[PDB]
């Protein structure tokens, strides 16, 4: 049997969580494998899916995105992407436009799921309302909450439907995570999903 | 055909002759 497996590049604002994110899928963290050249961990973060395993090798930087762009190398055979903001941190937000930019340079048209993180945090900054930047690029959108687990698999089975070209695609079941750091309040979590719901009727 | 590169999981051209992400030599 082939195994299906997929690059993909995670990306944003240092400081967005963009390691704490990957960090929860338990295997992936201890089966990373450190890329000196490009000083990168790729986190293999496998997914059980109603057609079998699917593996995403995930890219995290090791800070560098903190003093430019990063290299070609690092973007290059990327099948697929997450772009991370802080949503307590506006600047994060504003500068997602050229992380996309970057990306689509070297990688073209991969699907590219968007993430706001950190909404476990009560004072939000970045708030539904003005989370519009996949709606004018045709990217998906999710809150999420690395510290809580909080929508952790929502990105990669948007990306998994859209790479294996099947929309009724589901994960059996999670994947071993880090017990949550904090606890994601579910009356938060309704209200963010009930604005980011309205939101996208406007 | 096509070959995996061990360091970064990259797929790399039967041609290559070192990973075109990270350049590590094909084994
Ligand atoms: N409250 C909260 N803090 C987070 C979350 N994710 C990351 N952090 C914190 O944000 C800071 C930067 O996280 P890190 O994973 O290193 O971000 P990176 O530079 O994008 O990889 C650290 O202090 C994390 O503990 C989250 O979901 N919730
Ligand atoms: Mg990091
Ligand atoms: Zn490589």
């Amino acid at each position: 049997e082939p195994q299906v497996q997929f690059k993909l590049v995670l990306v944003g604002d240092g400081g967005t969580g963009k390691t704490t994110f990957v960090k929860r899928h338990l295997t992936g963290e201890f089966e990373k494998k450190y890329v000196a050249t490009l000083g990168v961990e790729v986190h293999p973060l496998v997914f059980h899916t109603n057609r079998g395993p699917i593996k995403f090798n995930v890219w995290d930087t090791a800070g560098q995105e903190k003093f430019g762009g990063l290299r070609d190398g690092y973007y290059i055979q990327a099948q697929c992407a997450i772009i991370m903001f802080d949503v307590t941190s506006r600047v994060t937000y504003k500068n997602v436009p050229n992380w996309h930019r970057d990306l689509v340079r070297v990688c073209e048209n991969i699907p590219i799921v968007l993430c706001g993180n950190k909404v476990d945090i009560k004072d939000r900054k970045v708030k539904a309302k003005s989370i519009v930047f996949h709606r004018k690029k045709n990217l998906q959108y999710y809150d999420i909450s690395a510290k809580s687990n909080y929508n952790f698999e929502k990105p990669f089975l948007w990306l998994a439907r859209k790479l294996i070209g099947d929309p009724n695609l589901e994960f059996v079941a999670m994947p071993a995570l880090a017990p949550p750091e904090v606890v994601m309040d579910p009356a938060l979590a309704a209200q963010y999903e009930h604005d980011l719901e309205v939101a996208q009727t406007t | 055909g096509t070959w995996d590169c061990d360091t970064c999981l990259v797929q790399n051209k039967p041609e290559a002759v070192k990973c075109v992400a990270c350049e590590t030599p094909k084994p």
